[PDB]
């Protein structure tokens, strides 16, 4: 996260980070319920082996609430496409269930009308992870958030260099330099609506992070909330 | 001009769907739809959307 401030105590419960064998977070995932992560399919290829840590804010120490879940299942979705990241979407069954406390809760999961018309069209909505603090710079050994503008669909097109597909959306600025950046990738957008926030996106790509006149690129769940829900089982 | 749905919300605390020509309201899952049938109480510890305070 480029920009933004830390998430405080209780603030981002649903954040989730996908560790590699080294025990270092390579991408973020959002909380659905006990036994599922969402992240982003890219994110798949990171890593040969990797694990689920939930409830940390500070990679550099133990506040005793983090703990750590083994995947079982890594459902990706079938018409991911490196090239475009189009249906850039999987969904994580763990091993055991995580236990909801301070710091681990799952975002809601909306429905797509309401979502799309309500939620979509709000002004802003939340990214947050552990991805770098600048395009160039190392990640964020601190949790972050962002309040980061949704961006007209004609703009968002206008703008990128590469094809923004119906399963995708913009949010950002046009200069301000604020935006998700690499490590994100796979974490939580999430829109709140009266003190209630949902899952609304998956951090996916971007051209460089805070680029004047570029944005970020984000998973559009609402495409997916059928695939999330069958997925789920 | 806004009408249900598009009128706040319909008055809904979550969901808000427009069914025949009048408001009908719903909640995530681990919510329950209150006697008012517009807004929407956690049935549980831990719902879903809900920062954490312990
Ligand atoms: C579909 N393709 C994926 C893609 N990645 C592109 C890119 O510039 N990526 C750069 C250089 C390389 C290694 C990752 C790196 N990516 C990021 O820094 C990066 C920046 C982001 C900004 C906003 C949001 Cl929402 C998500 C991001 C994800 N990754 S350009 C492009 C088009
Ligand atoms: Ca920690
Ligand atoms: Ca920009």
């Amino acid at each position: 996260i480029v920009g933004g401030q830390e998430c405080k105590d209780g603030e981002c419960p649903w954040q989730a980070l996908l560790i590699n064998e080294e025990n270092e977070g390579f991408c973020g995932g959002t909380i659905l319920s006990e036994f599922y992560i969402l992240t982003a399919a890219h994110c798949l290829y990171q890593a040969k082996r990797f694990k689920v840590r939930v409830g940390d804010r500070n990679t550099e120490q133990e506040e005793g609430g983090e703990a750590v879940h083994e995947v079982e299942v890594v459902i990706k979705h079938n018409r991911f496409t490196k090239e475009t990241y189009d249906f850039d979407i999987a969904v994580l069954r763990l091993k055991t269930p995580i236990t909801f406390r301070m710091n681990v809760a799952p975002a809601c999961l909306p429905e797509r009308d309401w979502a799309e018309s309500t939620l979509m069209t709000q002004k802003t909505g939340i990214v947050s992870g552990f991805g770098r603090t600048h395009e160039k710079g190392r990640q964020s050994t601190r949790l972050k958030m962002l309040e980061v503008p949704y961006v007209d669909r004609n703009s968002c097109k206008l703008s990128s260099s590469f094809i923004i597909t119906q399963n995708m959306f913009c949010a950002g600025y046009d200069t301000k330099q604020e935006d998700a950046c690499q490590g994100d990738s796979g974490g939580p957008h999430v829109t709140r609506f009266k003190d209630t926030y949902f899952v609304t996106g998956i951090v996916s790509w971007g051209e460089g992070c805070a680029r004047k006149g570029k944005y970020g690129i984000y998973t559009k769940v609402t495409a997916f909330l059928k695939w999330i829900d069958r997925s789920m089982k | 001009t806004r009408k249900l749905c598009s009128l706040d919300n319909g008055d809904c605390d979550q969901f808000c769907h427009e069914e025949q020509n009048s408001v009908v309201c719903s909640c995530a899952r681990g919510y329950t739809l209150a006697d008012n049938g517009k807004a929407c109480i956690p049935t549980g510890p831990y719902p879903c959307g809900k920062q954490t305070l312990e």
